[PDB]
């Protein structure tokens, strides 16, 4: 919802994923994307523990 | 013994360092860095073009 | 440059964690500084820190001095007197921490 509000489509291909849209992604939402994917990985780790 | 427990906490601080690298501020800084380097790359490439 | 950013952000974060420990253990300043440097190195490079290689070996147990530490070693050999440096074998290679 925070990405599509900027007109960017969140393309997913697994736990890692990118964005599809016009022009390069600004820093804030790209940071959010890589933040949430790192958080998902570490969250699976803490899930297993 | 106090030194031992303190150094045990410091050793456990590896997870704190890892979770610092998923935080908003550090990741925003990293994305700004890579974005400025990238845009330098595209400006050089378009000058060549 | 991103490795430098990771290292200096880690150092900035660990300053607040080591300064109270610096005050608490001024005599351990060298060890704490070395450990902070190792943590920064792990933060930037990503090399997994070995807890067995950075855990201070508490050879002595804090004694009140009354009674004072009295050790009797009738079977006084060099490993039993000076202490032996133990080793571990991985892939047939001697190693220690």
């Amino acid at each position: 919802r925070e990405a599509q509000e900027a007109g960017f489509a969140l393309s997913t291909n697994g736990e890692r994923l990118e964005l599809t849209g016009p022009g390069p992604v600004p820093a804030e939402l790209s940071a959010r994307l890589e933040e949430v994917t790192l958080g998902s990985l570490a969250a699976s780790a803490e899930l297993e523990v | 013994i106090h030194l031992a427990e303190a150094v045990e906490g410091l050793l456990l601080e590896v997870n704190r360092l890892d979770e610092l690298f998923r935080q908003g501020s550090f990741l925003r800084e990293k994305t700004q860095l890579e974005a400025r380097f990238k845009e330098a790359r595209e400006q050089q490439l378009e000058a060549l073009r | 440059a991103l490795r430098r950013l990771r290292r200096d952000w880690a150092l900035h974060y660990l300053n607040n964690r080591f300064e109270p420990l610096f005050q608490r253990f001024p005599q351990a300043r060298a060890y704490l500084e070395a450990l902070r440097a190792r943590l920064a190195r792990y933060a930037e490079t990503g090399e997994p820190l070995d807890p067995a290689q950075w855990r201070p070996n508490l050879l002595t147990s804090s004694s009140s001095g009354t009674p004072p530490p009295i050790v009797y070693e009738p079977y006084a050999t060099a490993p039993r007197l000076f202490g032996r440096l133990d080793y571990l074998v991985d892939r047939g290679v001697w190693s220690t921490n």
